[PDB]
């Protein structure tokens, strides 16, 4: 699952 | 200001092996995350938002990575793992909205 952020 | 709004959160690491656990202050800034220990106090790093690839927040402990694999992750004990990603994952919200 983990989760990531907007900053591309 | 090497502490002026930023918002230190008492997180425990693990020493080489030691069974035990070194107490540490975390600032999260609003562009940058750093590192405070706890017994000094006083700032011993700092990262910038924008370097944080993703993390993982568990009911015991945060983790965070700057996607730079040599480096390796950076994990700690939080009981509130789970608010410093959401202290976190708010101020980059902040940051790429005055960006647009």
């Amino acid at each position: 699952s983990w989760v990531y952020s907007p900053l591309h | 200001l090497k502490t002026y709004g930023v918002s230190f959160f008492l997180v425990k690491e693990k020493m080489k092996g030691k069974n035990k656990l070194v107490p540490r202050l975390l600032g999260i800034t609003k562009e940058c995350v750093m590192r405070v220990d706890e017994k000094t106090k006083e700032v011993i790093q700092e990262w910038s938002l924008t370097n944080i690839k993703r993390w993982a927040a568990s009911p015991k402990s945060f983790t965070l990575d700057f996607g730079d694999y040599q480096d390796g992750y950076y994990s700690v004990q939080t009981t509130e793992g789970e608010q410093i990603a959401q202290l976190i994952a708010g101020y980059i919200d902040i940051i790429l909205k005055k960006k647009k």
